[PDB]
């Protein structure tokens, strides 16, 4: 039997860049339920693709105005925290060696 | 006001029928993915005596076994963009036509056949069609052709050596067809994938949109009687669209649709003003971008077959371009062609363009007509016999026909 | 305009079985405000579960769904 | 490299095709004409005026600088009889000094 | 009072879990391309008609009429204020069966 | 060895696409991984307990899309159907 | 005739041939519009941002701003959003003297010395 060699990946046919195999056998092997539709994996790959996409734009944005190039736990805690939707998607985690945002409340501010 | 259609008819006879004549009598039986034509050859008259079986070719069989509803009365069709694919139905469909046809003493076929295919046929579905068509019903002879094929042959003066060009119009494709001294060339020959039931389901939707109201009130019928007699083909689409813009004259010529009867009692019961639909709806085919299907459209194929021929050749195919089809019937549509056709001629050349009497029943007329004039042509027809030597997908490339390759289709 | 139906009558109930023995008159406007939101998350879910069966009803195991995903479990509704 | 340049010119009458020495390449290079455009052309004199986009391609783009015209209604080749008058004060005053040639 | 009453099936679905009517036209066509076809032979593959190189226009998708705007809201097309105030006042579902009629990014 | 697995080489391949000139560092790594996972977990759980609750076999495109629409709370939720929905008719196409 | 682009603009994108979008907003409607390349230029030139009432010349390219609205004044002459179509179809009348066509067709630039009198 003869096969195509080197055969693309569905991640590729996608137009992803996550796994669309890894993800498909994590929701096989995770006994959500006995049969996964083929469409799913794609669908969940480009949501997590869009959520991945959004942290991370906003995470750069926040590190940029730090003058350093490289992101840190603080910079993700400050780009989740300052949107409101990302903070209310996010609200009962804790990020690990990520500060607190810095506010004071007009009563406790002199004169 | 709209109208509604008949149903029961009455295609009997006797055990058969033989006019004083010949031994053989071969039967027409012309197809379509909308309508089939049929009636006997009946030889010894010119004019058509009287044909029969004028139906919608739409089949249904009981869910319970009760009947096969399969003439006029959910449903089905046998076809699949103007290629028969179904095998029971098509079967049932057949065998309703034959039983109104006169078999004559028992089972068995009674003559020859002229039925009709598709411009183009894979060379699997022709072999099922043969299979179906032999082995239920064993006919000696078989031939097979072209409906605009033979609708020009029946236009055409006298049977000889002719060129020109065929634009075929029906249910769900049209083509553009370059003829060559009276052979086909299915080389650069095109078709575009939209037609009349696409336009239809277009002005069904367009309609419902408009009235969200009564959705269910307006069905596929009264939208074939609309795009039926309520339309027509502009002669330059933008300008028309254009001069009916302005609000004095846009209801002077605009139509009223009365549904049924028992706000003031016109809202479920509207009229329908249609004066913009019934122009989107023909200029489909001429502009396939209205639809999100992108194609060439009638106006560009026929340009993009045309560049591709030397001028000496170009000028008597061009000289001899024909109108068949379904929806070749808008009015207008001879200067709406004309008018494409001038713009891009050279500019003293010159064209005639031909409109068929009967653009839908002047394919089974010239089947009819072949036919009378082959039964004796033994190099035709496909014999009986001949089934078994020929691998399955054999043609005989006469005139009014398509082209054959070598080739045989592997299966057991 | 519908919010009004919650009476003042129905805001002051609601407030002894809690406990409280003086209400302000200001009060009803901004609770109005409370009942107003907290309604309108449930029927978010209510009604997309709805949507999901390819059904247009609300049936009562949508709502019983939807506040448990919130973390609000009632009993006797069939849950 | 260059001979001449085979054009292609086509209204709502008909369609024609016309060879041009480099010159008047040069000279339609000039007016900045692409294919698609609504030419003028003067067999006689040379001259080329560009009269603007045709109008099918307008939808090309939502918002472009150019103007679109309609396809003309009328013929390619358009043959006159013109006959010229010069008096010879004309002939000394274009000869007399350098013409401008701008 | 039939032709024949040995009628024999052509491929159907009797045995198998198959369509019960045929193969599909696309199933059709794919097993004829496997076909060796010569270079210059003729087939149902190359009949149709190649893309259009000229630019669509635009039209009205209320009216029918020449259109010269959009909508970012919608993603829709209108030619005059009363076609503006119409598409507003419409709700999403005619919108959407307007965008999916010519098919659009939205589905 | 050992597959541990992650997606670290996934979402630092996604940062080109927004920030071609970023780095990321190693926790922010393992909280990019714990983020993605978590919600694939939440995601995949909503809708198998949907399709459950519609006593269904298979969590299908329209399951998760009910899920996600469940779950993201606002704009997010609209835009990641659109992408979703623009993903899928690209690789059925 | 000539026909003109008058509004308030919302939004501009320009990406990196270039590919551009705007949107055009007037009290009555609103319209998205593709830029082709040479409406590119002629935008870059004028630097056009959020909220700037401009006026286009659709056969020639020049963006004329007539000013701000005051919507997006918040954080220069305030000018109010316009009102009707935003493609317009206006008939313009023109005189020119006698003497203004001669002096046009004296030089090269010939109506430059028709302020000057160098003619
Ligand atoms: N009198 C008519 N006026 C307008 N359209 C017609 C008329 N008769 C038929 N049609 C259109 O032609 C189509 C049928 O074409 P048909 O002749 O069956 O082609 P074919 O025989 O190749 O299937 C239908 O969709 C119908 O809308």
């Amino acid at each position: 039997g003869k096969a195509r060699a080197k055969a693309k990946t569905r991640s590729s046919r996608a137009g992803l860049q996550f796994p669309v195999g890894r993800v498909h056998r994590l929701l096989r092997k995770g006994n959500y339920s006995e049969r996964v539709g083929a469409g799913a994996p794609v669908y969940l790959a480009a949501v997590l693709e869009y959520l991945t996409a959004e942290i991370l734009e906003l995470a750069g944005n926040a590190a940029r105005d730090n003058k350093k190039t490289r992101i840190i736990p603080r910079h993700l805690q400050l780009a989740i925290r300052n949107d409101e939707e990302l903070n209310k998607l996010l609200g009962r985690v804790t990020i690990a060696q990520g500060g607190v945002l810095p506010n004071i409340q007009a009563v406790l501010l002199p004169k | 006001p709209f109208r509604d259609a008949r149903a029961a008819p009455d295609p009997v006879l006797e055990a058969g029928p033989v006019a004083h004549g010949p031994l053989p009598v071969p039967l027409v039986l012309d197809n379509g993915s909308f309508q089939v034509r049929a009636g006997w050859a009946c030889p010894g008259q010119d004019p058509g005596p009287e044909p029969r079986l004028q139906f919608r070719a739409v089949c249904a069989r009981g869910r319970g076994g009760a009947r096969g509803a399969s003439g006029p009365q959910m449903l089905r069709s046998p076809f699949d963009r103007n290629v028969p694919v179904n095998l029971e139905l098509q079967e049932l469909l057949l065998d309703y036509s034959f039983q109104h046809l006169g078999v004559s003493s028992q089972g068995c076929v009674d003559h020859p056949i002229v039925l009709t295919e598709a411009v183009c046929n894979p060379l699997y579905s022709r072999q099922m069609m043969s299979e179906l068509l032999f082995e239920c019903y064993g006919i000696p002879k078989v031939a097979y052709g072209i409906d605009s094929l033979f609708s020009f042959y029946h236009n055409k003066p006298k049977n000889s050596m002719c060129s020109g060009l065929i634009i075929s119009s029906g249910y769900q494709c049209t083509h553009v067809l370059p003829i060559l001294e009276g052979r086909l060339d299915a080389k650069n020959c095109k078709r575009i994938n939209l037609g009349g039931s696409q336009a239809a389901g277009y002005l069904q939707r367009l309609l419902q949109l408009k009235y969200p109201g009564h959705l269910a009130a307006i069905t596929l019928s009264r939208m074939e009687e609309i795009l039926h007699e309520h339309s027509y083909i502009a002669e330059d689409y933008v300008e028309e669209l254009h001069k009916w813009r302005c609000p004095d004259y846009y209801e002077n010529n605009v139509h009223k649709m009365q549904l049924p009867f028992s706000v003031f009692n016109l809202a479920a019961y509207h009229q329908l003003f249609v004066g913009t639909e019934r122009i989107r709806a023909p200029e489909i085919i001429f502009q396939p971008s209205l639809i999100g299907e992108e194609q060439a459209g009638i106006a560009e194929t026929l340009q993009y077959i045309l560049d591709r021929y030397p001028k000496d050749i170009q000028e008597m195919l061009v000289q001899n371009v024909f109108l068949t089809g379904g929806n070749t019937m808008y009015p207008g549509m001879k200067a709406r062609m004309e008018k494409e056709l001038l713009e891009m001629r050279p500019f003293r050349s010159s064209f005639q363009v031909q409109l068929a009497s009967n653009p839908v029943l002047d394919a089974w007329y010239g089947a009819r007509d072949w036919a009378l004039n082959h039964l004796d042509d033994n190099e035709v027809w496909i014999t009986r016999k001949e089934y078994e030597e020929k691998g399955g997908e054999y043609l005989k490339e006469h005139c009014a026909s398509n082209i054959y390759v070598p080739i045989r289709l592997p299966k057991q | 305009d519908n919010i009004q139906g919650i009476t003042k009558p129905a805001i002051r109930r609601l407030a002894r079985r809690g406990g409280v023995k003086r209400i302000s008159g200001l009060i009803y406007e901004e609770t109005r405000g409370v009942l107003k939101v907290f309604l309108e998350n449930v029927i978010r879910d209510a009604v997309t579960y709805t949507e999901h069966a390819k059904r247009k009803t609300v049936t009562a195991m949508d709502v019983v769904y939807a506040l448990k995903r919130q973390g609000r479990t009632l009993y006797g509704f069939g849950g | 490299t260059i001979s001449h340049v085979i054009i292609g010119l086509k209204t709502a009458k008909g369609t024609k095709q016309l060879k041009l020495d480099p010159s008047i390449f040069e000279s339609l290079q000039k007016e900045r004409v692409e294919a698609g455009d609504v030419i003028y052309i003067e067999a006689n004199s040379g001259a080329v005026k560009r009269q603007g986009r045709c109008d099918t391609y307008a939808t090309e783009f939502d918002l472009e600088a150019e103007e679109y015209v309609p396809l003309p209604k009328g013929d390619v080749h358009k043959k006159k009889e013109i006959i010229q008058d010069v008096t010879l004060h004309d002939l000394d005053v274009a000869n007399a000094r350098p013409q401008g040639g701008q | 009072k039939d032709p024949n009453f040995v009628h024999s099936g052509h491929g159907g679905a009797v045995a198998g879990k198959k369509n019960r009517t045929w193969k599909n036209l696309k199933q059709i066509l794919a097993s004829e391309r496997a076909l060796p076809w010569q270079l210059n032979d003729p087939n149902y593959f190359s009949i149709d008609a190649p893309p259009s190189f000229k630019p669509a226009k635009k039209y009205s998708d209320v009216s029918g009429l020449l259109a010269n705007y959009t909508d970012p809201q919608s993603k829709l097309r209108f030619s005059t204020i009363e076609e503006f105030s119409y598409i507003r006042r419409l709700p999403s579902d005619v919108v959407t069966g307007y965008l999916a009629l010519r098919k659009a990014t939205s589905i | 060895r050992s597959r541990k697995e992650s997606y670290s080489i996934y979402v630092y391949k996604v940062l080109k696409q927004v920030h071609p000139d970023t780095g990321i560092s190693s926790k922010a790594m393992g909280i990019m991984n714990s983020f993605v996972n978590d919600i694939f977990e939440r995601i995949a759980g909503e809708a198998s307990r949907l399709a459950h609750y519609n006593k269904r076999s298979t969590i299908t495109s329209r399951e998760i899309q009910t899920a996600v629409r469940l779950l993201l709370p606002g704009e997010l939720a609209k835009h990641a159907v659109s992408e979703g929905t623009k993903a899928v008719t690209k690789y059925t196409s | 005739e000539t026909e003109i682009i008058e509004g308030e603009v919302v939004e501009i994108q320009i990406d990196r041939s270039k590919v551009g979008k705007l949107t055009l907003k007037t009290t009555e409607m609103e319209t998205i519009y593709d830029l082709g390349t040479k409406m590119i230029e002629s935008l870059t030139k004028d630097k056009v941002q959020a909220g700037d009432v401009i006026t286009i010349d659709k056969a020639t390219g020049k963006i004329s701003k007539l000013g701000r609205s005051f919507t997006r004044a918040r954080d220069t002459k305030f000018v109010q959003c316009p009102d009707g179509e935003l493609q317009k179809r206006k008939e313009v009348v023109h005189t020119v003297s006698l003497h203004e066509i001669d002096v046009i067709n004296s030089r090269t630039q010939g109506f430059l010395a028709l302020f000057s009198g160098d003619t």
